[PDB]
RNA sequence: ACUUCUCCUGCACCUUAUGAGAAACCAAAGUCUUUGGGUUCUGGGGGGAGUAUGGUCGCAAGGCUGAAACUUAAAGGAAUU
RNA sequence: AAUUCUAGCAUCCUUCUGGACUUUUACUUUGAGAAAAUUAGAGUGUUUCAAGCAGGCUUGUCGCCUUGAAUACUCAGCAUGGAAUAAUAAGA
């Protein structure tokens, strides 16, 4: 399980066989832990959002990252963001052992590693607004230089949908003139 | 308005916004770390070591390409020094001055000196037996000072 | 040194309030800050405000209007009972009518307005009008 | 240990029981340790071992010297109100205080907590409970910890 | 009248360190080509100390008050 | 070395204030009845008096600490004629 | 629908059938217990009033109002709900 879990199961052993396969023999180390159907609002299409054992997700899996995402865009067609699980720890930790609870470990070190992982170019600078109606919405500048994809620009709309599904928090991103 | 004088310095060293960096960098975590035990062995300062890596080799930052500090790591190897770079250049200094001020007693400025260096060494010395860098019970004395540094 | 974060950052503000600036930044920042500025916002005292995330303290640049006469602060910070914020308010706010007192509470940061209807007093951290 | 001018000997035990220690468990919440049932120690006057009922009050503090013997004292710390400037005040009152030599290594600086019991001389009111390591640099007396 | 959350490139520039919106260094790494040899070396624009080439020490930069000096004809590149 | 321009750090200076002050004047004496950033020391009409006595430091000269009885309706500040 | 309080679901304990664990207090909230007189104060024409704790209905008689004399107030100490603030602890 479950159903989409599959699909993308599916077309990972497909990239493994494409006549060469430039990173098909390096994914094998690579595995997948779980998935969630994201549609942005009014979106063309919907967009996977792939989640990734963390001990995968460092050396064996983000020493390329853009060249898998652009594969998987062209044969699942859709959108797709590749991220880490990261574990969380409540407050209330102390109960059921443990004493440190190390910082990485705590809600804004996860949330913050999102956002590094999702835009997958960097981000430039990070604000966040507070509106007199009371709604945080954050922004997050990316880089000017390296557009590259044009699909970075339609790219640009999920973002504030991928965000908002996990961390059910507004975020706006756009580049800085 | 530092501390001792009535001068009011802004100078300092200002990070960039960026971690990680840089983009033009390569090398690697583990081949940096030998550098620094290599350094350390020859009988370097945990300041002295960031300096030669940022001038001569690449890395501006330590902290930037390895998840630790320069003196966490010396302390994980086990080639950290007995007491802490601050506390020791204070006392050494210390030692010059008393050096000069045996020679030289009419020397009034020097004498006024020796207080505020020496004051200094007995609230730093508070703080590092508080922090257990120290080990307890360890205290300044005008005696001994000289064969403590060096 | 710089004892009160909170206390610089009013004094910032009212200064550049009656000079007539349409916006200010203050620094170093805060979580206190932000939900004392929100308190003001919903009343209706302040426009909106960033809040950049430079790898620090952090600046808040707030847009305000000609609308706060003053704020400020009450170090030290007293405990006071919920009989006891008619008692303060007499004294320190300039009418019945208008203004507020603003003090943190275990259900946190509100107004005095607030603290009364909650029927829980706390300790007092400053006031606006 | 026969340490005195008269047989110290345990009350409790009787002369037929001569292997068998008696221990008392205090209640209130305090757990015995494991030193007083193990070890072979008299004292008359501990909770765990002895005629002594802990009663009525219980104290937290710091340990600022355990010269005398089997016996501590106990800087209690607190704040003092005062109405017209509407404003705290740091006092303190040193409690004299028994201890048992179950408890092994009571250094100076420690935090102990103690029951009050019947008066077992002129100073001391209060006995022992239970004690925790924690080290205090510097002076001891300077240390203000509220509990 | 005035934008402090969008200030201007050419002011900003002008001002201290520390005093700007988001602080960053005006520092910088250099890609230095000694005149014999072929080898390139990576040297920081404000260096304390004197650097020597990867093999048979010649002499890339001695050091001043603010950026160092480079010995002689010899280029650099900006990183 | 000099010219032009920016940055902090110094001693200042000029101009001006719907900022302050009794006024003289003041980028601090501003942000204080719209009164609370942290903290040390000092003062309570004018004399008697920095005197007496006691203490303590000093080789001395004197220093630091420091009263009372009685006395008096004004002393004192800044500007105006 | 505003204003309170509270359960869930975004990966949220359990040993049992209410208490044990969540570093520890201060702080705040509600609650206990704390003599009356005095003080504020409910009721009541001591002729008014200071006061006082009495009275008021009614040819009915085991008189009635299953008569009133309320209530608040009284740092440290004991107990408790709680997400901020501030100390304090630490650093399988």
């Amino acid at each position: 399980p479950t159903e989409i879990e599959n699909e993308v199961a599916k077309c990972l052993f497909d990239i493994e066989t494409s006549s060469q396969s430039d990173l098909k023999g390096d994914v094998r180390h690579l595995v997948i832990s779980s998935v969630k159907e994201v549609e942005v609002p009014q979106g063309r299409k919907k967009a996977f959002v792939v989640f990734v054992p963390h001990a995968v997700y460092q050396k064996t899996v983000k020493k390329i990252q853009g060249r898998l995402v652009q594969e998987l865009e062209k044969k699942l067609k859709k959108h797709v963001v590749l991220v880490a699980q990261r574990t969380m720890l409540p407050l209330d930790f102390k109960r059921k052992g443990l004493k440190v609870r190390p910082r990485s470990r705590t809600l804004t070190a996860v949330q913050d590693g999102m956002l590094e992982d999702i835009v997958s170019t960097e981000i430039v600078g990070k604000r966040m607004r507070v509106r007199v109606d009371n709604t945080k919405m954050l922004k997050v500048f990316l880089d000017p230089r390296d557009k590259q994809k044009d699909n970075i620009e339609d790219k640009l709309e999920t973002f504030a949908a991928v965000y908002k599904k996990l961390t059910n928090k507004d975020a706006v991103f756009s580049f800085p003139q | 308005g530092r501390m001792y004088g009535p001068g009011k310095g802004m100078s300092a060293s200002a990070l960039p916004w960026r971690r990680k960096p840089p983009t033009w960098l390569k090398i690697k975590p583990s081949d940096v770390e030998e550098h620094i035990a290599k350094l350390a062995k020859k009988g370097q300062t945990p300041s002295q070591i960031g300096v030669t890596l940022r001038d001569s080799f690449g890395v501006p930052q330590v902290k930037s390409v390895t998840g630790n500090k320069i003196l966490r790591i010396l302390k994980l190897q086990g080639l950290a020094p007995e007491l802490p770079e601050d506390l020791y250049y204070l006392i050494k200094k210390a030692v010059s001055v008393r050096k000069h001020l045996e020679r030289n007693r009419k020397d009034k400025d020097a004498k006024f000196r020796l207080i505020l260096v020496e004051s200094r060494i007995h609230r730093l010395a508070r703080y590092y037996k508080r922090t257990k860098q120290l080990p307890a019970t360890w205290k300044y004395q005008s005696a001994t000072a000289s064969a403590l540094v060096a | 040194v710089r004892m009160n974060v909170l206390a610089d950052c009013l004094k910032t503000l009212v200064n550049a309030e009656k000079r007539g600036r349409r916006q200010v930044l203050i620094r170093p920042s805060s979580k206190v800050i932000i939900k004392f500025l929100q308190c003001m916002q919903r009343r209706g005292y302040i426009g909106d405000f960033e809040i950049v995330d430079d790898h620090r303290a952090g600046k808040i640049v707030i847009e305000l209007l000609g609308r706060i006469n003053k704020c400020g602060v009450i170090s030290p910070r007293f405990d006071i009972q919920v009989d006891k914020i008619e008692q303060f308010c007499s004294n320190l706010l300039p009418s019945r009518q208008f203004g507020h007192l603003v003090l943190t509470t275990a259900y946190g940061i509100m107004d005095h307005e607030e603290a009364r209807r909650k029927h829980t007093g706390g300790k007092i951290l400053g006031y606006f009008f | 240990v026969q340490t005195e001018r008269a047989f110290q000997k345990q009350d409790g035990v009787s002369s037929l029981g001569r292997t068998q220690r008696y221990w008392k468990d205090v209640g209130l919440g305090f757990q015995t340790p494991r030193l007083a049932k193990e070890s072979k120690y008299v004292d008359k006057k501990c909770p765990f071992t002895g005629n002594v009922s802990i009663r009525g009050r219980v104290i937290k503090g710091m340990v600022i010297s355990t010269k005398m013997k089997r016996a501590v004292v106990i800087r209690r710390n607190y704040l003092h109100f005062v109405p017209k400037y509407s404003r705290f005040e740091k006092r303190h009152k040193n409690v004299t205080c028994h201890l048992s030599p179950c408890f092994e290594q009571v250094k100076e600086g420690d935090i102990v907590t103690a029951g009050q019991c019947r008066p077992l001389s002129k100073t001391i009111r209060f006995n022992v409970l239970k004690v925790e390591k924690n080290q205090v640099f510097g002076n001891v007396r300077k240390q203000f910890r509220l509990f | 009248e005035i934008d402090l959350l969008h200030p201007d490139p050419k002011v900003e520039a002008s001002k201290h360190k520390l005093k700007r919106l988001i602080p960053n260094p005006n520092s910088f790494f250099m890609d230095v080509k000694c005149p014999g040899c072929l080898q390139i070396t990576t040297v920081f624009s404000h260096a304390q100390t004197v650097v020597l080439c990867g093999s048979c020490n010649i002499m890339l930069c001695q050091p001043t008050g603010g950026k160092c000096k480079l010995t002689e004809g010899c280029s650099f590149r900006k990183k």
